[PDB]
RNA sequence: UCGACCGAGUGGCUUGCUACCUCGAUGUCGGUUCCCUCCAUCCUGCCCGUGCAGAAGCGGGCAAGGGUGAGGUUGUUCGCC
RNA sequence: GCUGGUUCCAAUCGAAACAUGUCGAAGCAUGACCUCCGCCGAGGUAGUCUGUGAGGUAGAGCGACCGAUUGGUGUCCUCCUGUCAAACUCCAAACUUACAGACGCUGUUUGACGCGGGGAUUCCGGUGCGCGGGGUAAGCCUGUGUACCAGGAGGGGAACAACCCAGAGAUAGGUUAAGGUCCCCAAGUGUGGAUUAAGUGUAAUCCUCUGAAGGUGGUCUCGAGCCCUAGACAGCCGGGAGGUGAGCUUAGAAGCAGCUACCCUCUAAGAAAAGCGUAACAGCUUACCGGCCGAGGUUUGAGGCGCCCAAAAUGAUCGGGACUCAAAUCCACCACCGAGACCUGUCCGUACCACUCAUACUGGUAAUCGAGUAGAUUGGC
């Protein structure tokens, strides 16, 4: 199962916002990969991470 | 990611582990293709190149695996096939076949046969100046074409003026 | 300190803002206080008499009484009793 | 040449008062505006600037290096007379001291040198070009980035769509 | 091939700084003899470039296995020959 | 006034390594600070809040003074443009501080706050953190506030005065802290993801654990623009024509020595030529067009981890073994191990309370008692 999940992170200049896509069997643990991925390929806290719609 | 390389006629490919072995008209050639996560495998009459990575290290290997399988295609029908030309200015070189190695005697005016060891199944013959390097394996044939000409290296004259040596001339293609 | 003198120090606290300068307004120099009183001790860079030591500029004493015309103000220094003989001019009632 | 690693840290208070120090040798800067100083900075479509990136002390002698092989640079590209204008825009304010010549007696040091203080994120240089120049700038930046201490960031503050596409 | 200015470093062989260790003493300099080591390589091996025709070089890379000696002045180390 | 030594047990309190004077700096006195005794008799103020006051450091700014410090113009000349300050200030914190009230805590049989007297010890200090001043720097010199070592155990940290937990009577059962859970070694070869191939790394802090400027189509992730099945990007094949060998220059200057121009036709397209090349023409490509092929291409911004940069002396290391979808790194999560801390039974000491001639008994209280060098006090062998 596919989930979109949207949000942005804090940038150099404006703030930059993504769109990823995850194999997760849930909308939570959707957004915990996401939490997870972004926390290993860019050094982000939880926190920072801020996820605005899953879908 | 997944390629498929059909197999073209009157050739044989059986894959053994690791090993891949491709049959035709003019011989065989058995490969190692060994990188994590890519399986190949010979399905039907089209052998399948395939891996669940699709990372930048293994896309590169993967290119490589076809395109390998594609030249023992090649081999094992139309063959491979090095041209070679002598050159010497003034000391006659003379460049002959003598069991597994060929032998230059003579070179620079050498007492001393420079030689080198055929690899494989690869063929070299000798028609006055020119040689025709030969075989099903691309491998084999294009090393044993490199070290034909490797052999007339010269480190310490100016290469410019002392070209004597056999070349390369024609290299093979598809 | 590069020197031990009284205004050693005292660039700051004996300096008016360059608005407040010129002679002081003499209402607050006359101004009565009575024993018991608590009052602020701040000199007046204007005023030149009446002074106290300008190590207790920022204390708040007690009016104990008076010697000619200037006040005699009781403070702690540290845990020391003093007693302050300053003018109307440098001192402000407390509340 | 004494090197820089003595000199580049703002450790120490801000020295600057010429009413209590003498001495105090000439800058080696030689001119703080370049190309054509007729002209207005607005004048132009881009607006390039080299940016430090760490709060450091840049001496005298290390800005001039620095604008000299950026200016030589864009002299040799643009011509003598070229169209664009550049700015060194701070001035080496901080006056430094050396304790040469006892050891450790009587150490405040005479007066050797002054250096620019620069804090990180500021323009150290800015150059106004005209688009088709833009990459003779940038590269007058790269060369002026080696000849001082910080890492460096080249940034277009105007006319980047411009550029390139 | 030489390479200024400026900028960043590495070493711990000089010199300086510090005064942490020893003043109920850790025997000086230079030399000698005998052993081990480091590599930033002088020669030797294998290479690359050349303003590499050759010969003779110059510059560079890998590399510490072996070698790097005898004499005249000076206590000299160093250095000069 | 310098070095060495000064002999039994226990209980309470517990420093100073600083200020002033000193032929004083290896000493002393006087204060600070420690302790003991008598007196006084109800307040006290280590925390916070609020009110009434003090202040000019950080930051900032300067047509607000002052002094530094750019350039360009308009006839020394009231705009524009580039920078600064420990001994500048039109501004201005956090914060420190005087006094009062309130809450808190404490004191009135444990007498606080204070007063008087006896006895000292001490005036080589050190470290961390914050702020400093000097110095290229220092395991450097010299301040300052604070906590610690000194005089502070026990648990971590490989070892290790001052880094982390932790302040500790005896004994006993628990549960945690720091830090750990692949083995050495108590507890996970734990879970869900992702990155790294360098054994990077497995190294909080540090004389102690280095690694820099400058590089990186190594690799991963997130954007922005443009092009593309009306076929892009690359490759391969074909075509790159005529006026014409443009004019000038020149002996000849033919796309390509130089100056100037840079038109025009045939076209699907092709420069008065972008680069090699010739003495000059050959000759080879590039622009530009067509075909084959078929799916992404291309430019650029940001981030993560790694790579290069990277040379030392007896035997290489992360404490060691060794580890690679980790036993590494980052984002989360789950269960554990693990101190003398915390909880808990009994006992001991000390202080206090009740009773008493007397803790001699007996009973009670301590969340707000239990570490200690120098030293003060007191019971005992
Ligand atoms: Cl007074
Ligand atoms: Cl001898
Ligand atoms: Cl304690
Ligand atoms: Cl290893
Ligand atoms: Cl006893
Ligand atoms: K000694
Ligand atoms: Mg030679
Ligand atoms: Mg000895
Ligand atoms: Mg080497
Ligand atoms: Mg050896
Ligand atoms: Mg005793
Ligand atoms: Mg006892
Ligand atoms: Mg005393
Ligand atoms: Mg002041
Ligand atoms: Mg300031
Ligand atoms: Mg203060
Ligand atoms: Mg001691
Ligand atoms: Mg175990
Ligand atoms: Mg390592
Ligand atoms: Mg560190
Ligand atoms: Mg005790
Ligand atoms: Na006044
Ligand atoms: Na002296
Ligand atoms: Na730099
Ligand atoms: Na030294
Ligand atoms: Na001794
Ligand atoms: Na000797
Ligand atoms: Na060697
Ligand atoms: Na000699
Ligand atoms: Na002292
Ligand atoms: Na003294
Ligand atoms: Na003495
Ligand atoms: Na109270
Ligand atoms: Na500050
Ligand atoms: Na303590
Ligand atoms: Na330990
Ligand atoms: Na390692
Ligand atoms: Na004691």
């Amino acid at each position: 199962s596919t989930y979109t999940v949207r949000g942005s992170f804090p940038a150099r200049d404006g703030p930059q916002q993504f769109e990823k896509e995850v194999e997760a069997p849930n909308e939570n643990v959707a957004e915990e990969r996401v939490y997870s991925d972004f926390g290993s390929q860019h050094n982000l806290k939880r926190t920072q991470i801020t996820i605005e719609e899953v879908a | 990611p997944r390629v498929e390389l059909e197999i073209p006629e009157d050739v044989d490919a059986e894959q053994d582990h690791l090993d891949i072995t491709v049959e035709g008209d003019n011989g065989s050639v058995t490969r190692r293709l060994w990188y994590p996560d890519i399986d190949v495998s010979v399905d039907g009459d089209t052998v399948v190149i395939e891996s669940d990575e699709d990372n930048a290290k293994t896309m590169s290997t993967i290119g490589t695996f076809q395109s390998h399988i594609e030249n023992m295609f090649h081999g094992v029908t139309e063959g491979w096939e090095y041209g070679m030309e002598v050159f010497y200015s003034h000391f006659p070189m003379q460049v002959n076949v003598e069991g597994d190695e060929v032998v230059i005697e003579n070179f620079l005016g050498e007492k001393a046969p420079r030689r080198t060891t055929i690899h494989g199944d690869t063929d070299v013959e000798i028609d006055g100046e020119e040689l025709t390097v030969s075989g099903p394996d691309i491998e084999a044939v294009g090393q044993t074409a490199a070290d034909i000409e490797q052999l007339t290296r010269i480190n310490d004259k100016d290469v410019r003026v002392f070209q004597d040596g056999v070349y390369i001339t024609r290299k093979p293609n598809r | 300190p590069s020197s031990n003198g009284p205004l050693e120090g005292t660039r700051g606290k004996l300096k008016n803002k360059p608005r407040d300068r010129g002679t002081s307004p003499p209402q607050r120099a006359v101004e009565e206080f009575d024993d018991g009183e608590k009052v602020h001790l701040k000199i007046d860079p204007s005023v030149p008499n009446g002074r106290f030591h300008p190590r207790f500029d920022g204390q708040t004493g007690t009016v104990e009484g008076k010697q000619g015309d200037a006040y005699k103000v009781d403070i702690v220094d540290g845990g020391k009793e003093k007693t302050i003989i300053v003018t109307a001019a440098h001192l402000r009632r407390q509340e | 040449d004494k090197p820089a690693s003595m000199y580049r840290d703002i450790d120490k208070p801000a020295y600057t008062r010429r009413e209590y120090i003498t001495g105090i040798p000439g800058s080696k800067i030689a001119q703080h505006k370049m190309g054509r100083k007729q002209k207005d900075a607005d004048d132009y479509p881009v607006q390039i600037s080299l940016i430090v990136e760490e709060t450091v002390q840049l001496r005298h002698g290390s800005l001039e290096a620095s604008r000299l092989s950026a200016n030589r640079h864009l002299i040799k590209e643009l011509g003598e007379e070229g169209d664009y204008k550049m700015t060194l825009r701070k001035f080496p304010h901080q006056v430094l001291r050396e304790n040469k010549q006892d050891g450790m007696r009587a150490a405040f040091g005479k007066i050797v040198g002054t250096a620019a203080r620069v804090q990180a994120g500021e323009q150290l240089f800015t150059a106004y070009c005209n688009v088709e120049d833009a990459e003779h700038v940038k590269e007058a930046f790269r060369r002026a980035y080696n000849k001082i201490t910080p890492s460096c960031r080249i940034k277009v503050e105007r006319g980047e769509e411009l550029l390139i596409a």
